[PDB]
């Protein structure tokens, strides 16, 4: 197809190969975070964890949805003025 | 004259690993 490059990392077997210390955290990184603590948080909740249907981030998201449409309004009726 | 000398064995010079590294290609530019 488009002959596409699939991430890969060998060794190093030298003297540059422990040299770097820094601490950035990737889109990843975040990704894996928000999904461990919503799948342990889904785990002292509804007891199981096969993670089908979370509907605590359903509420969460509402309320924020809520608070959303909230500020909304209230820019476009400061515009009423 | 002359001392004698011995036959000893060679002390193992550093290794030399002939390796064949295989670099992959790159990509092809969809468009």
């Amino acid at each position: 197809d488009r002959r596409s490059f699939s991430s890969r990392t060998p060794v190093n077997e030298n003297p540059d190969g422990v040299q770097y210390r820094r601490g950035f955290v990737t889109r990843h990184q975040v990704s894996g975070w928000r999904f461990v603590m919503r799948r342990i948080a889904s785990g002292v909740a509804l007891h199981d964890t096969r993670m089908l249907v979370d509907p605590l981030r359903t509420q969460s998201r509402a309320v924020l949805t809520g608070a959303l449409i909230l500020v909304t309004g209230l820019v476009g009726c400061f515009i009423f003025s | 004259s002359r001392l004698i000398f011995e036959h000893q064995r060679r002390l193992t010079p550093p290794t030399t690993r002939k390796g064949t590294i295989t670099i992959e290609p790159p990509p092809q530019l969809p468009r």
